[PDB]
RNA sequence: GCGGGGGCGGUGGGGUAAGCCUCCGCUCCGAGACGGGAACAACCGAGACCGGGGUUAAGGCCCCCAAGUGCGGGCUUAGUGUCAAUCUAAAAGGGCGUCCCCCGCCCAAGACAGCCGAGGCGGGGGGCCCCGAAGAUGUACAGGGACUAAGCCCGCCGCCGAGACCCCGGCCCGCGGGCCGUUGGCCCG
RNA sequence: AGGAUGCCCCCUCCCGAAGGAAACCCCGGUGACGGGGGAGUACGAGGGAGGGGGUCCAGGGUCUGCCCUUACGUCUAGAAA
């Protein structure tokens, strides 16, 4: 459909300064302060206005389609993970799951190693990006710590992925006649915040 | 500013009952028949234009048109 | 110092050299106008500054894509140096290849108009030295900045299909951009 | 990005009345909204408009949607605009 | 058998009178009529369904018959034979030719080529035209969409691009 | 003095512009009626939309009334099928003939312009009096069929009722000469 | 001369089809210049004595290339596509991808989704686009540059543009008339 | 053996077919633009008259620029083939 005009609000939490910078045409870039840190977005080359009005966030579209107006809802949703993540942080949860090889997992520095995954003389090394903290808990445990969701969120996806095989190394999912196969890894369980 | 309620039906079997806001009925009609000649095909001698009337905005059925009626400033 | 003015279609001047400020500019309609003016001005010469902030419209994969199959695939099997295609990949050399496609071909006349150009990356220090530089914009030859839009630069695609030359080019630029920004 | 608002002076591009100054009295679409010069003052008469043949000036007048040229004029007088609406550009 | 589209199109006069015709094919549909035929029981049957013709065409026996097969089977499976009445409503009148050499088929039929052309017959197939109904279904409102689907199912046997249409009766 | 100009048709480009600019010319000032939805000049009255009891306020206001009649009168004169759709007279025909009575009733000032003399004609407004008509073969015939008096003069005035062969081929003298006349 | 050929029409009749075979009719090429179609006998425009001026036709007007980076609305994101045919393409089928039209039902704020508070669920169709979509010397071929309109749809305004049409000058011709003793010459209409 | 009573430029004047603007004023249109006046004007193939200045003009060889342009003879429905 076709929608002359479109707003939404995003409320700023108490201890939180938002600052609204416009680096083009239509480019904005989104500083968030909050207790925990400093976030940065940058939102490029968008149909949606990005206002401040009191202690909100005013997001507006003119003239939009379909295409336009969707985007509405997607910023909203953005800036709430900014918010929650200078007041509350983000924290995800991975289980490291064996069959018959035990994977010792470690953080030296910033990588982070996983060593005997299937029983490969290989070893899996991550680098951790910055803002970022990694703690093993326990030998099942992982846990992924930050206050960007989308920076933290994708780091566990890579931990999950780095055990994920592919190509003619990928183990049959299931066992003789239907059972479990040869299932490892490490898994992305949930989230939460820090506080 | 007017919302015109325009009633008619083509001659591939297709029927509508649009609401468009113009100034006059002149303008109202020649934005269905480039939308409409846009939008599906058709010509404008097989769209048969049965009735045009003003609905005033509190009864309207399109919010597109609700809106249009109260706009303050456009953008280009 | 540089003082910026729109090129007026129909006060061109018969002789002399105008200088055209690429910046935001569409490569294909810069180049129409461009083409017209040096067939129609035989004693005019004119320099195209910045040339690598030319725009192309559409998909950046899609542009590229195009790019490098013209660098690619488009060869000959006879002897390539004196029978083959010579494709340019740096922006400059890119868009006075895109002029001559707008210019008549293999005639005396197309070929002196194309003599008559001469494009540049960025704004050479010669020009920048001047006491008072000239420099024309063709705005309906400019990209229209628009939403959702896709674009990209000339030199966006050179990095694509010329890292290396990039990238000394670009070293270039620092080293000396005291001295530049001096002047 | 081209702002055309209720209230807003705005010069003509194309048509006959090209160079001259017009008031923004209403909006009609996305596309058209309707000036008026004052025709007395300026030699606009009150039509639509499309928005491509327009470009606002930096002087607004408060007035309300489908004010009547009387009440354009008046608001000119409190701005002090009507000399400004009398030049012709370019 | 060659390939649909090669009598897919109308490209000559009908050619029908077997009684000037040598060999003509004898119809291989062994029935038109599907369900339940009997006037009385159709009656209780409220709904019609028609799969119509798009363009014009011809519409070769086997076709029609592979049509008739896969909709009836879905419609005794789903349906039950005493809750519908299905009719395929065109009858292939028209007779196909072939222009291609063989033995014990008559002395011309030995000449290569396009030498004495007129083919011998090959098959049978019926002429629609646009809006002309090729299969007609009766039954009750509950069934609408097993109806639905045996039609979608006998149309894409058929050669021609066809709709359905349904409608009281 | 303030005149009423019912545009009933463009068809006719010009036919409009030309008799409000010669009215303008003439001293009056121009009120501009349409009753159609295909006419796309602006106007302020509305005949499609006006109340009948405010028909006594508009025969007061007005001292003309001049009528843009294009080819769709010029068909429905003749009782032809016209070679356009958009040449059907697509008005309301009764609110037309009570708009020229009443306004011939009052002595007010009537311009005929091409066919419009015959229409009013076929009312038996101009019986025994002099007029003139876009001369064609059945116009003419249909003027002497009503019992008036066919003259061969652009611009003819019989005692109120101004009538014009065309108003496009008519000089700005001659139809000011006949406003100025006597009635 | 008794070899014809092209376009369009008779589902002509035949043939899987054919730049195929065999009939019927108008026109054109053969025996016809010239403008447009990228090139091109027969597609569109149009019929050329010679020179010059003017105006149009088909078609075009971002550059190549004369004339518009012309006007309003809408659609497409695929460089899809880029103003009939010869000429270089595409089907059955799938897609709320996106724009739009209609119908049925629920919600009378106790609907849909997991107390909340406003619209929701299903069916039928249309436009554009996506998948279906694979080839051999050399680039998103169908003129090239390139273009996000310089694409497509509904409409509109002006301009350019032939040897056509108009005008001037020159020439020749057919027919008729007249004059000159003429196997011919000259003049006029 | 051709013109040199020429040719060329400028200026001025006269006549002028078909055709034919513009600035600007007025009326209409969102607009590209249309219409009334300016104006059948300025101009316009060409046909006449004069004045000032210059020196060859026509013609030819060859080269360049722009525009146009598919060897000939032949049988053939169809020839640059
Ligand atoms: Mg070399
Ligand atoms: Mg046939
Ligand atoms: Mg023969
Ligand atoms: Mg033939
Ligand atoms: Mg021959
Ligand atoms: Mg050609
Ligand atoms: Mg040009
Ligand atoms: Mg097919
Ligand atoms: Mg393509
Ligand atoms: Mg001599
Ligand atoms: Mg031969
Ligand atoms: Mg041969
Ligand atoms: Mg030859």
């Amino acid at each position: 459909m076709h929608v002359v005009y479109a707003v939404e609000e995003v409320p700023i939490p108490d201890g939180v300064k938002v600052a609204i910078e416009k680096t083009g045409p239509f480019d904005y870039v989104v500083k968030v302060k909050g207790p925990l840190g400093e976030l940065v977005k940058e939102f490029k080359n968008t149909p949606v206005i990005m206002s401040l009005s009191d202690g909100k966030v005013v997001l507006e579209v003119l003239n939009a389609k379909k295409r336009e107006y969707a985007l509405l809802g997607t910023y909203k949703g953005i800036l709430k993970n900014m918010f929650l993540g200078v007041t509350k942080g983000w924290r995800y949860k991975l289980k490291v799951i064996y069959t018959h090889f035990p994977m010792l997992v470690k953080v030296q520095g910033n990588q982070l190693t996983i060593e005997n995954f299937l029983g490969r003389k290989s070893k899996i090394v991550l680098e951790i990006p910055k803002g970022v903290k990694v703690e093993v808990k326990g030998k099942e445990d992982i846990v992924v710590e930050g206050i960007d969701r989308e920076l933290v969120s994708q780091f566990a996806a890579a931990i999950q992925a780095a055990t994920e095989l592919r190509g003619e190394e990928k183990p049959s999912p299931h066992g003789r006649e239907g059972g479990l196969g040869v299932v490892d890894g490490i898994y992305v369980v949930g989230y939460e915040h820090v506080k | 500013p007017k919302i015109y309620r325009v009633v008619g039906d083509t001659s591939t079997g297709m029927k509508f009952v649009v609401e468009v806001v113009g100034e006059r009925p002149y303008d109202a009609l020649e934005k269905v028949y480039s939308v409409l000649g846009s939008r599906h095909k058709l010509k404008r001698t097989q769209i048969r234009i049965r009735e045009v009337s003003v609905v005033e905005p509190s009864s309207a059925k399109s919010n597109e048109a609700k809106m249009l009626m109260v706009l303050e400033k456009v953008v280009r | 110092m540089i003082v910026k003015k729109v090129l007026d279609l129909s006060q061109i001047p018969e002789k002399g050299e105008i200088v055209i400020d690429a910046e935001g500019h569409i490569m294909g309609r810069l180049a129409s106008y461009v083409a017209k003016i040096l067939l129609s001005k035989p004693e005019l010469r004119v320099v195209v500054v910045n040339a690598e902030k030319l725009v192309v419209t559409g998909d950046r994969k899609m542009v590229v894509e195009w790019f490098m199959r013209k660098i690619s695939e488009w060869r000959t099997h006879y002897n390539p140096e004196k029978a083959g295609p010579k494709i340019p990949r740096r922006p400059d050399r890119v868009f006075k290849r895109v002029v001559r496609g707008m210019l008549p071909k293999k005639v005396e006349s197309g070929r002196d108009a194309l003599k008559r150009l001469r494009v540049y990356m960025s704004i050479p220090l010669d020009f920048i030295q001047r006491r008072r530089l000239v420099l024309y914009e063709v705005p309906a030859a400019k990209l229209r900045v628009r939403p959702l839009m896709q674009f990209v630069t000339l030199e966006e695609v050179w990095r694509s299909i010329d890292p290396a030359a990039w990238e000394k080019w670009n070293k270039a630029k620092e080293v000396w951009a005291k001295k530049i920004k001096q002047a | 990005v081209k702002v055309i608002d209720v209230g807003r002076v705005v010069v003509k591009v194309l048509g006959r009345e090209a160079g001259r100054k017009a008031v923004v009295v209403d909006i009609v679409d996305e596309n058209y909204v309707v000036i008026t010069g004052p025709k007395s003052l300026s030699g606009v008469r009150r039509r639509r408009v499309n928005i491509n043949h327009i470009e606002p000036t930096d002087k607004k007048i408060e007035i309300k949607k489908g004010a009547s040229d009387e009440e354009v004029l008046k608001a000119l007088e409190a701005a002090g605009l009507v000399e400004y609406m009398k030049e012709r550009v370019k | 058998a060659r390939p649909a589209r090669c009598y897919r199109r109308i490209k000559g006069p009908p050619y029908t009178r077997e009684e000037y015709i040598h060999g003509a094919p004898m119809i291989q549909i062994p029935k038109f009529d599907m369900g339940t035929t009997s006037a009385a029981a159709r009656a209780a049957f409220t709904m019609v369904a028609k799969l119509v013709a798009e363009e014009r065409g011809q519409i070769r026996m086997q076709a029609l018959e592979a049509a008739r097969q896969i909709s009836s089977k879905y419609l005794t499976k789903y349906v039950g034979d005493a809750n519908y009445y299905l009719r395929l409503n065109v009858v292939p009148h028209h007779v196909l030719r072939e222009n291609r050499m063989l033995a014990m088929a008559g002395a011309d039929r030995l000449q290569e080529g396009m030498r004495l052309a007129f083919g011998s017959p090959a098959g049978r197939a019926a002429r629609v035209e646009p809006g002309q109904v090729i299969f007609y279904v009766e039954f009750k409102p509950e069934h609408l969409a097993h109806v639905k689907e045996a039609l979608r199912r006998a149309a894409s046997k058929l050669p021609i691009p066809t709709r359905i249409v349904v409608e009281p009766k | 003095p303030k005149a009423l100009l019912y545009v009933i048709d463009t068809a006719k480009r010009d036919e409009y512009p030309t008799l409000k600019n010669f009215l303008v010319k003439g001293g009056y000032e121009v009120d501009v009626a349409v009753g159609s939805r295909d006419v796309n000049v602006n106007y302020t009255v509305d005949l499609m939309t006006l109340p009948s009891d405010k028909l006594p306020t508009l025969f007061e206001e007005y001292d003309a009334f001049a009528l843009a009649g294009g080819f769709k009168i010029y068909y429905h004169v003749l009782q032809k099928k016209p070679p356009l759709k958009i040449w059907d007279l697509n008005i309301d025909k009764e609110r037309l003939a009570q708009l020229v009575v009443e306004f011939n009733r009052r002595r007010k000032l009537l311009i005929a312009p091409m066919a419009v003399p015959a229409y009013v004609a076929q009312l038996g407004l101009l019986s025994g009096r002099h007029a003139t008509v876009y001369p064609v073969t059945e116009l003419i015939k249909i003027l002497r069929d009503n019992k008036v008096n066919f003259v061969n003069k652009q611009v003819v005035r019989s005692e109120n009722i101004i009538t014009v062969k065309d108003i496009t081929t008519t000089s700005e003298k001659e139809f000011l000469a006949a406003l100025r006349e006597k009635g």
